[PDB]
Formats: structure tokens, C-alpha cells, sequence
């Protein structure tokens, strides 16, 4: 066969290890998903500095805490206009999903808190930008980088997925490179746990799988698709489905036709053939085998897991940071004031955050 | 070339979620 009887030992031995870690990954989340936390802070114990993105709802910002001194990231999200846009399950959902995991690729929360106008989440400060900046600066990844940072999101939706929790957001707007050059994953807005099926349509429209266009209720494949579109914008440059209006794209998508740049390997072009796999029942991440038949594909044959997982390996690049407060890795948004009405807003709706 | 019509599409910028 393909493996002799060294690398299949090996290689089945490794898919034990990897049973083994998950099952006690699920204990340790399922007991901050039973018992969040909540009112972890204060808006005054934060000095705010910059506007790091921006969104329909809110907007991230740099912030230090005063008495640490430490630099974090706060997003603020303006409860009625939450309400207003039918995204108050969402924000529960993503803030108690990010106090209950924790996997290297995610970022970590540190505190939360709400006031009158806003609900505030603060995390961990992630310095060196967008992957989405870095890509269309550059044009395009080689396969060797897009395959270093597509290891990471095979890893990280294995975390997730075996902890029934979906994400639908995967873009590279959404994957942060921290200092080492490895990806942190951000925004949790559309994360939900789901041990059969969910149903919203939402995400991003160059991303959607077929399944969420066609209105049908659809799983974690939805996330292997998602995956299918990263490693294809990553090593073109720009996504396998594009249009100037998004019924367009939707078009493209249920077609179930992709074409490839002449640059793509082989092993590439096979490895999203299967991800990018209209048929829920052949959609790689999916089958009978799971992950592995990703992880094994011969397009990751010289990816090892493990040392990814444990950050060994050397990173394609490290992104330059002068400083623990430069924001020169992201782009400049407008400053608005932070207004907290005298008036507490919807304070019903997000009793629970 | 496809990235050209690309870079001319209204969709290279950020990408809001749907
Ligand atoms: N945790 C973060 N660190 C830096 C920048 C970020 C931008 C949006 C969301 N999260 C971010």
C-alpha cells in the first residue's frame, strides 16, 4: 500500500493519541459551558488607544488595562443595534463559548462585562494583523504557507467539532497572526454548539457551502468547505467563487464547478476537489474517516500534526512589531466616542451575558 | 488574467458576514 508497516504503526498510534487528547479536551469544556463566567471587569479599568476593526454591531480596540499595564483587544458591541439586527443568540453564544474552550489557534478571552448601551468582550491582544492584510499585500501564499496555516485550522476545527461547536466564519479577515506567526482565531459571532443539526443562514457569501444556499439544515461539513476556500484564496490569491453580487456567487457555488490556477499542484487541486465537494456524503472531513482523510492527504504529507499543535515548527514569517503597543499591522479606522446611556438598553434581552 | 478581474470586482476588501 502507501504506508509500510513503519509509517502505519505509526500512523494509528498517532490517531489514538489524538482520541485520547479529545475526550479530555470535552471534560474541560463541558464544565464552563454548563457554569460561564461573567462580570469580569470594568469599562474605566480600560484606557482605549485605537480602533482595530470595525463591524455592523461594534468595532475592536486596542486597549491597556491600567493597573496591568497589559495591552488586550476589547470588543464592544451596541446592544440595540444587536437587538435591532436579530443577533442576540449569536452574541450569547459567542461569548459563552470563548470562557469554555481553549486550544492554541483560539483566542482567549479575558474578561467580560456589560454596561447600559454595550456588551464588552476582552481579549487577548493578537499584534501582527489580518491574515486577510498580509495576503493581499502579497499577492498570493506559496503551497509550503498555506499549508503551514491551513494545519493549524485542520487542528483547530478537530478541537471544535469533537466539542459539537461549529464556527461558519472561517476567512481570513478572521485569522489574526500573532508574534510567533502562527494563527489565532477571532470572532465567535456565528459559533454555536450543535450536536445534529443548525439552521441560520449565516456567514460570508464567497464561503457558504452549498447546503446553507439551498436552505437546507447542515452540520460541521459546512466548516470543511469553509476550509476548501481559505487554502484555495490562500494559494490564489483570490477565492473560487466570485461575483459582484452575491446571487451571482450563490450561483457559482451550487453549480458544482471550480476551476484551478495552472500553478496549483496536483496534490492541491485533489485535496480541494474533495473539500470543495458539492455532495455532503463525499465532502472530505465528513466520511466515515474524519479528519485523518485531510490529515493524510498527500497535499500534508510532509505536515507534522503534533509539532504544529505544540508550535515547533518555524513559522513563514514574523511579522514586524516595534513595540507592544504598534498597531502598524493593521489598517486605520475612523475613532467614534463611546457613549453609555444614562438609560440601561435591552437589559432583558442579554440577562444572561 | 482572473486575479485583474479580481482586483476589479467590488469584493477584494473586507467581508461582511451575511
Ligand atoms: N484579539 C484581537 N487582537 C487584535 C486584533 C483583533 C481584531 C479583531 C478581533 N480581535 C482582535
Amino acid at each position: 500500500g502507501h504506508m509500510g508497516n513503519a509509517a502505519a504503526a505509526k500512523k494509528g498510534s498517532e490517531q489514538e493519541s489524538v482520541k485520547e487528547f479529545l475526550a479530555k479536551a470535552k471534560e474541560e469544556f463541558l464544565k464552563k459551558w454548563e457554569s460561564p463566567s461573567q462580570n469580569t471587569a470594568q469599562l474605566d479599568h480600560f484606557d482605549r488607544i485605537k480602533t482595530l476593526g470595525t463591524g455592523s454591531f461594534g468595532r475592536v480596540m486596542l486597549v491597556k488595562h491600567k493597573e496591568t499595564g497589559n495591552h488586550y483587544a476589547m470588543k464592544i458591541l451596541d446592544k440595540q443595534k444587536v437587538v435591532k439586527l436579530k443577533q442576540i443568540e449569536h452574541t450569547l453564544n459567542e461569548k459563552r463559548i470563548l470562557q469554555a474552550v481553549n486550544f492554541p489557534f483560539l483566542v482567549k478571552l479575558e474578561f467580560s462585562f456589560k454596561d447600559n448601551s454595550n456588551l464588552y468582550m476582552v481579549m487577548e491582544y493578537v499584534p501582527g494583523g489580518e491574515m486577510f492584510s498580509h495576503l493581499r499585500r502579497i499577492g498570493r501564499f506559496s503551497e509550503p504557507h498555506a499549508r503551514f496555516y491551513a494545519a493549524q485550522i485542520v487542528l483547530t476545527f478537530e478541537y471544535l467539532h469533537s466539542l459539537d461547536l461549529i464556527y461558519r466564519d472561517l476567512k481570513p479577515e478572521n485569522l489574526l497572526i500573532d508574534q510567533q506567526g502562527y494563527i489565532q482565531v477571532t470572532d465567535f459571532g456565528f459559533a454555536k454548539r450543535v450536536k445534529g443539526r443548525t439552521w441560520t443562514l449565516c456567514g460570508t457569501p464567497e464561503y457558504l457551502a452549498p447546503e446553507i444556499i439551498l436552505s437546507k439544515g447542515y452540520n460541521k461539513a459546512v466548516d470543511w468547505w469553509a476550509l476548501g476556500v481559505l487554502i484555495y484564496e490562500m494559494a490564489a490569491g483570490y477565492p473560487p467563487f466570485f461575483a459582484d453580487q452575491p446571487i451571482q456567487i450563490y450561483e457559482k457555488i451550487v453549480s458544482g464547478k471550480v476551476r484551478f490556477p495552472s500553478h496549483f499542484s496536483s496534490d492541491l487541486k485533489d485535496l480541494l476537489r474533495n473539500l470543495l465537494q458539492v455532495d455532503l456524503t463525499k465532502r472530505f472531513g465528513n466520511l466515515k474517516n474524519g479528519v485523518n482523510d485531510i490529515k493524510n492527504h498527500k497535499w500534508f504529507a510532509t505536515t507534522d500534526w503534533i509539532a504544529i499543535y505544540q508550535r515547533k515548527v518555524e513559522a513563514p514569517f514574523i511579522p514586524k512589531f516595534k513595540g507592544p503597543g504598534d498597531t502598524s499591522n493593521f489598517d486605520d479606522y475612523e475613532e467614534e466616542e463611546i457613549r453609555v446611556s444614562i438609560n440601561e438598553k435591552c437589559g432583558k434581552e442579554f440577562t444572561e451575558f | 488574467t482572473t486575479y485583474a478581474d479580481f482586483i476589479a470586482s467590488g469584493r477584494t476588501g473586507r467581508r461582511n458576514a451575511i
